[PDB]
């Protein structure tokens, strides 16, 4: 087509969308088996039947932890935080960087995959040492990651250029949003690069005997949290600046926009000792540090719940709805486009408020390690930033490749995304509860079946919850393939501007973004808040390094 | 007009919430900051290093003979030397008297597990290498369950241990 | 004034309380 020499990013954009999705596809696989593990039915006889390559349950969930949180959120965001930004200052990316991060990342996939598939490297996707993956996984995990660094140069390069343009100009919301993502994963992404490089790879092919596992884990969880903002961060950007469009309104505010993303780059980072409130060799005057400063990385969610909240109201009131609730009815549930994310957004209710009491140091021994924690966090990767992603095939799809959506694809679609939702739902209940009743995560529990019996009724709601799920899985396969494969193009719909959204404005607006917009500051100050959280431990903990040999028990 | 009406209410409610907001996350700092005054912190892991051998603790030291882990270090203390291990915790069981102060001493000869004690808020992860230290007091008499709750290779799932409490 | 908005932040604070409320009794009953 002539539409992809004129926008060859729109190619590039789709090859990384549709590595993601089917990475997604294949991960999301072992779900339903582990939730029916959770039901104490075990239905892994099965399985190894269709898959053989599958040894164990804990091999099942190694490919789930890889592939749904890694490789598919990875690849989303750098496909949603390339091309958005691109589109809004009509410019083209360098697409000699676009084209070789695509390939870094579809070649660390399969070098790692190989291991994963071959019961090589069972160590789940934090691969806590002294527990011993083959080095072809930790190898392939670090190109992976890398070809991110390769994304934050494209658009910093994007952002330069604009610049230089349109001097004395404010950063248009989108890209402004995009920079300071990246740049905020650049400082998260160190703690891992660092435990790869000077850990992980010697260790792996034989350099060195052993690793200290506190400071494996202490390097791991530095970019162990911000990890989970870079996977939320591409779903609010498009909640912000394109959802209020297909509700049939306008965002009511670009700086409260903007200033949350900021709170994000500055907050993100400096906070993973929030994973560690059970470790020992920690002070826990720091566990306390950064259980205050979690908390506060709360700030810009709670304010997004309002700033988003408003402007669906707005919406629903220019569609004419009254009173109350009577905005709610207005706004097009027959979209699912629309009807994704705000599920997401429903749902992202439970799930941040369990996440305010994991950071709250203390309250953490009551649900560390149990199956509450994956409650809490399939209410937020698993259903708001999945469920986006599912939503953005009704609008970025056809941008990009020219193939429209049917009536029936689109029915189909309302479908696939409210059985997702009303599965992830009925889990969040089973998990939680089974965590109270202190059942732990990461367990083959259904082997065992007479430890937990006081357990029995949040089972029935994981089986239940197991067969939705499996239903929603099928009809998403399904959906997405109809659509790929599907005959017929119309280059028109290809050519077509993005759905953004339109923006309500004060005379305050103007001060606040200049503010704002003084990007080197802002990303000098976020630096200094991680040396100051994670400086003083790391120099106690390098100073004491006690390595300790590897095992294999798998 | 409508829009810019909006935008100014909108707003000035957005300004109040999150003040409210701010007043509640304080709220919980104190909140927090009280249990950490009281009995009940504990729980909360040790912050010194205290390094030792994975490949001798089981050869040499308190932990090599799991019958004298049980050690009285106070007028009403005990010290409890414990193993976690693949896939077992020793001593087997572990024997105290209720009303008296139980410091746990725990480590690994090989991978991390979890220490979570069923009924109690004690929840430690165990490295090796590493001593992880957590001081509790048990109220009531009976069998309590310990169970691994960090994977720890194919034996996780079956890997647990007792406590008995005495009256 | 945005009637709608202080609804859904509502349910949102009612939701973190009864969260964090019930699991801080839960701590002092297993402590
Ligand atoms: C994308 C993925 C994730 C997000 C986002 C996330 C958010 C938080 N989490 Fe978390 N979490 C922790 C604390 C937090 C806190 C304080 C927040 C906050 O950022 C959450 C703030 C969110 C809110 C305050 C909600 C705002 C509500 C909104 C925005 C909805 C409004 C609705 C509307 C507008 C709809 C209205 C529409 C209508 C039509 C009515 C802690 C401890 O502090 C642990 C360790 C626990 C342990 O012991 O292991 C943890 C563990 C995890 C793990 C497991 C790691 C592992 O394997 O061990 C994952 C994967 C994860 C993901 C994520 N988590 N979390
Ligand atoms: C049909 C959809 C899904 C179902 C039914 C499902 C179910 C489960 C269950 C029951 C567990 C806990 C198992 C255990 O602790 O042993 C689990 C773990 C997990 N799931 Fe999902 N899941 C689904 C989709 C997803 C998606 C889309 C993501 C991310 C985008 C995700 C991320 C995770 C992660 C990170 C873990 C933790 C892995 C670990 O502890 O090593 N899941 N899933
Ligand atoms: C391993 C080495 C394979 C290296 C791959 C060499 C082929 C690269 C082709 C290329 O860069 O083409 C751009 C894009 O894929 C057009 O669709
Ligand atoms: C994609 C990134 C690739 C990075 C590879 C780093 C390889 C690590 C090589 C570093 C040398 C380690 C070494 O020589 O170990 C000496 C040690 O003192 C023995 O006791
Ligand atoms: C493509 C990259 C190739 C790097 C080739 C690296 C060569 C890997 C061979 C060494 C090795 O695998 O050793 C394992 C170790 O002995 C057990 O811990
Ligand atoms: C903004 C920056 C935040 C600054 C204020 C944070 C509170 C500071 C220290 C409290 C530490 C008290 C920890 C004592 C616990 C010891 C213990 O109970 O041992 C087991
Ligand atoms: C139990 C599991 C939880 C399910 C609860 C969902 C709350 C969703 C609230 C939003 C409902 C929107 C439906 C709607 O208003 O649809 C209008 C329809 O098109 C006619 O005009
Ligand atoms: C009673 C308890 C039993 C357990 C729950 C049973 C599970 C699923 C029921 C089927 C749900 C099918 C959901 C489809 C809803 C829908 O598509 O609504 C479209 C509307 O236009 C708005 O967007
Ligand atoms: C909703 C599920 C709520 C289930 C609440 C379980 C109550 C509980 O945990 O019991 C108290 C303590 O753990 C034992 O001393
Ligand atoms: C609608 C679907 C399920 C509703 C919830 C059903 C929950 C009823 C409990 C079923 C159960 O398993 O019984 C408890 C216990 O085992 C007694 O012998
Ligand atoms: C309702 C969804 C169907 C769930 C039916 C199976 C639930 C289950 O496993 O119950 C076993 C029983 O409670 C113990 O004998
Ligand atoms: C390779 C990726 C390079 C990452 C670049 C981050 C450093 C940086 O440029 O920070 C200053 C900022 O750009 C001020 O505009
Ligand atoms: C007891 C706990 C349970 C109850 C929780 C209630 C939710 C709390 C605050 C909602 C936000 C309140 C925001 C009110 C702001 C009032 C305001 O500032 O509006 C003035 C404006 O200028 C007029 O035009
Ligand atoms: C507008 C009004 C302005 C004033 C608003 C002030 C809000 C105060 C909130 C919490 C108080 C903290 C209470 C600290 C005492 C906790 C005691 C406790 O929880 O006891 C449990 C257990 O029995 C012991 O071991
Ligand atoms: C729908 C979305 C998902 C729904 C998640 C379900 C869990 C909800 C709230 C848990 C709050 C904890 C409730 C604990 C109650 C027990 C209690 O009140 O504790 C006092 C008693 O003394 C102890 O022994
Ligand atoms: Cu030891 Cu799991
Ligand atoms: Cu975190």
């Amino acid at each position: 087509s002539r539409v992809y020499e004129a926008y060859p990013e729109k190619k590039a954009t789709l090859y990384f969308l549709v590595l993601g999705f089917l990475a997604l596809i294949v991960g999301s696989l072992f779900g339903p088996f582990q939730a029916l593990n959770y039901g104490n039915v075990d239905a892994y006889p099965l399985l190894k039947r269709l898959l053989p390559f599958v040894q164990s349950y804990y091999q099942g969930l190694t490919l789930h932890g890889v592939l749904n949180a890694i490789v598919f959120t990875q690849l989303f965001a750098q496909a949603i935080m390339v091309y958005l930004p691109a589109r809004e200052l009509n410019m083209r990316p360098n697409m000699g960087l676009m084209w070789l991060s695509w390939w870094m990342a579809f070649i660390g996939l399969v070098v790692a995959a190989l291991p994963l598939l071959a019961n090589e490297a069972t160590v789940l996707y934090t691969f806590y040492p002294p527990l011993k993956g083959h080095w072809a996984f930790y190898l392939g995990a670090s190109v992976f990651v890398l070809s991110t660094w390769v994304s934050i140069y494209i658009v910093l390069d994007l952002w330069r250029r604009w610049k230089a343009a349109n001097p004395g100009k404010v950063t248009p919301l989108v890209t402004y949003m995009a920079v300071v993502f990246w740049l905020m994963w650049f400082l998260a992404s160190l703690g891992l690069v660092l435990e790869a490089v000077l850990f992980l790879l010697p260790w792996s092919f034989g350099l060195v005997e052993g690793v200290d596992p506190l400071v494996a884990r202490t390097l791991f969880w530095w970019t162990g949290h911000p990890i989970v903002y870079f996977w939320l961060l591409p779903a609010y950007a498009i909640i912000y600046t394109i959802l209020p469009k297909q509700a049939g309104g306008k965002l009511v505010s670009d700086p409260m926009a903007r200033l949350a993303f900021l709170l994000f780059l500055l907050l993100s980072t400096p906070v993973g000792f929030h994973h560690q409130f059970a470790d020992p060799g920690i002070d826990p005057t720091w566990k306390m540090i950064h259980s205050v400063l979690t908390l506060f990385v709360a700030v810009p969610s709670l304010m997004t719940a309002f700033t988003v909240a408003a402007s669906l109201e707005f919406a629903g009131r220019l569609r004419g709805g009254r009173g109350l609730f009577g905005w709610i009815r207005a706004l097009p549930w027959d979209n699912p486009a629309f009807v994704a994310p705000v599920l997401g957004l429903l749902g992202f209710i439970p799930g941040g408020a369990g996440g305010i009491v994991n950071a709250s140091f203390t309250l953490d021994y009551v649900v560390h390690n149990t199956a509450w924690v994956p409650g809490h966090f399939h209410l937020q990767v698993a259903s708001l930033v999945t469920l986006t992603a599912m939503g953005s095939l009704y609008w970025l799809l056809p941008n990009l490749t020219g193939k429209p959506i049917s009536d029936a694809q689109r029915r189909l679609g309302l479908a696939v995304v409210w059985l997702w939702f009303l599965g992830m739902m009925i889990m969040a209940v089973g998990l939680h509860w089974a965590g109270l009743l202190n059942v732990p995560r990461r367990a083959y529990i259904a082997q065992v079946p007479d430890a937990y019996p006081h357990a029995a009724v949040p089972m029935v709601f994981n089986v239940l919850a197991g067969i939705v799920l499996l239903v929603a899985l099928l009809l998403f396969i399904y959906g997405l393939f109809s659509v790929l494969l599907s005959r017929e193009r119309k280059p028109e719909l290809a050519e077509a501007p993005l759905p953004f959204a339109e923006v309500i404005s004060g005379p305050e607006d103007r001060r606040l973004v200049l503010a704002m917009d003084r990007i080197g500051f802002w990303f000098a100050v976020a630096a200094i808040l991680v040396v100051l959280a994670y400086g003083p431990t790391l120099v106690q903990l390098f100073g004491h390094l006690n390595p300790v040999p590897g095992w294999r028990l798998w | 007009v409508d829009e810019h009406k909006a935008h100014k209410a909108i707003l000035a409610y957005e300004k109040g919430w999150l003040a409210f907001s701010l007043a509640m996350l304080f709220v919980f700092i104190a909140l927090i900051a009280y249990t950490l005054a009281t009995h009940t912190a504990g729980v909360i892991p040790a912050g010194k290093l205290e390094r030792v051998d994975p490949t001798t603790v089981r050869q040499e030291g308190p932990w090599a003979d799991p019958a004298q882990a049980v050690v009285q270090t106070g007028p009403n203390q005990y010290t409890v030397y414990v193993l976690a291990f693949a896939f077992g915790y020793q001593p087997n069981p572990i024997e105290v008297p209720q009303g008296a102060e139980i410091v746990f001493k725990i480590t690994s000869p090989d991978v991390i597990h979890g220490f979570h004690v069923e009924g109690t808020n004690i929840n430690v992860e165990v490295l090796p290498g590493e001593v992880s230290t957590v001081r509790y007091t048990f109220k009531r008499p009976g069998e309590y369950r310990i169970i691994c709750n960090q994977y720890c290779g194919l034996g996780h799932q079956n890997m647990f241990g007792t406590i008995v409490v005495k009256e | 004034k945005p009637k709608g908005a202080l609804a859904v932040i509502l349910v949102l604070t009612l939701t973190i309380l009864v969260f964090w409320l019930g699991v801080y009794a839960v701590f002092f009953a297993r402590g």
